[PDB]
């Protein structure tokens, strides 16, 4: 569910 | 000897501005990839023997459905192929509304790691963010007019005259051209998703389209031209390693 294409 | 010349330079305007160089460095190194993935495909058509044997993957990438620009009262805004709504504020920060809309990501940009996000709920939303959602709340009303996996957002855009370029977080590039022919590059410059003015999406391996000499089905596309516009499109965007 984390968003691909950037860092958390 | 063919008497022809290079196309005029690609002048841009109203790109979203960003300070985090490293973020630019990623985009620059990412643009070059999908570009090298295309040069590698053009080489498959030119002298590739049995170029269509080992099948290439097939999957419909994400894309932008309806989009708008704004200068003062609000920022640039857009909507994706998941009924998701994004708002690239004038400062550079983004707020993204998910498909099921219980929640929303808030994205910033930092020089060290690049783009960075944080999960919140509309119900457990904070104070300082609420005023940013007032802005989103309006785009929601506007966009509403209309005449899982790892999520995705818009990193950078660039308004050229002949078209408008979208660089996505999943490594997918999109282009809305002048004559309303809309296309997209995904999977690292290997797949082609042409969406005609008639909003119909169909994906194709690039080596399959090259042999054809045009877009499949649609002859009024003038494909061989647009491809060239993509190339120099990425070429210019890949040289931007800094702010100056």
């Amino acid at each position: 569910r984390s968003i691909e294409g950037a860092v958390q | 000897a063919q008497q022809a010349v290079l196309r005029k330079e690609l002048i841009a305007t109203s790109t979203n501005v960003i300070k985090s160089e490293i973020s630019l460095r990623i985009l620059a190194s990412e643009c070059h990839l999908t570009l090298n993935g295309i040069v590698e495909a053009e080489a498959q058509y030119k002298m590739g023997g049995l170029p269509k044997s080992r099948l290439p993957k097939i999957k419909h990438p994400m894309i932008v459905t309806k989009w708008v620009d704004y200068s003062n009262k609000h920022g640039f805004s857009y909507q994706l192929s998941t009924e998701d709504i994004g708002v690239l504020f004038n400062n550079g920060t983004t707020v993204l509304r998910l498909a099921d809309a219980e929640e929303f990501w808030y994205i910033s940009y930092d020089d060290r790691e690049g783009w960075v996000a944080s999960h919140y709920l509309l119900s457990e939303k904070p104070r300082e963010l609420s005023r940013h959602l007032e802005v989103v709340d309006f785009f929601a009303k506007y966009m509403k007019a209309n005449l899982h996996k790892d999520d995705v957002f818009l990193r950078r855009y660039t308004r050229y005259k002949p078209f408008v370029m979208f660089e996505l977080s999943d490594g997918t590039f999109q282009f809305n051209f002048k004559d309303h022919h809309k296309m997209a590059i995904s999977d690292g410059g290997k797949l082609v998703t042409y969406i005609s003015p008639s909003h119909e999406s169909t994906t194709y391996p690039l080596v399959e389209v090259l042999k054809y000499g045009e877009i499949p089905g649609y002859p009024e596309s003038n494909f061989r031209e647009k491809l060239t516009l993509i190339k120099e499109g990425l070429k210019q965007k890949s040289t931007i390693v800094t702010v100056d």
